[PDB]
């Protein structure tokens, strides 16, 4: 702020000031707010809480089967070196 | 992003000053607003 001698700058709005109006009353607000509605314990979706597999692994059962046979050939006897 | 709200600074009025006027003359006001009322405590629990 400046103020300059002699015109000075007046020294507050004075009492010459128009009131307009009375109207600065809010009036409180005075509420009974009730959200009852019966509540049913379940929703439905989709999927919720799965932790899908992105890739399995490969998986088998197991089996085996049989008995001890055979058909066998023999090699010759031969000349004994030493010993 | 600064509502109407009397209560907060005096009766408020949406004014038309106009220029001519018809026989049957009206203006149709059409609103937008936010009102209540107090919560009590929610119901809906289910035994069984």
């Amino acid at each position: 702020a400046l103020i300059n001698p002699q015109f000075p700058y007046a020294g507050p709005v004075p009492i010459p000031g128009p009131a307009p109006t009375e109207t600065m009353p809010l009036l409180n607000y005075r509420v009974e707010g009730r959200i009852a509605g019966i509540q049913q314990a379940r929703q439905f979706m989709p999927f919720l809480q799965g932790p899908h597999r992105a890739v399995a692994e490969q998986t088998y059962h197991a089996i085996g089967t049989g008995i001890q046979m055979g058909q066998t050939f023999n090699q010759p006897l031969i000349n004994t070196q030493e010993g | 992003d600064k509502p109407i709200y009397t209560l907060q600074y005096g009766n408020v009025g949406f004014v038309v000053n106009p220029k001519t006027v018809n026989q049957n003359a009206r203006l149709l006001m059409g609103y937008e607003y936010f009102t209540s009322r107090t919560e009590l405590v929610n119901a809906g629990t289910i035994s069984t």
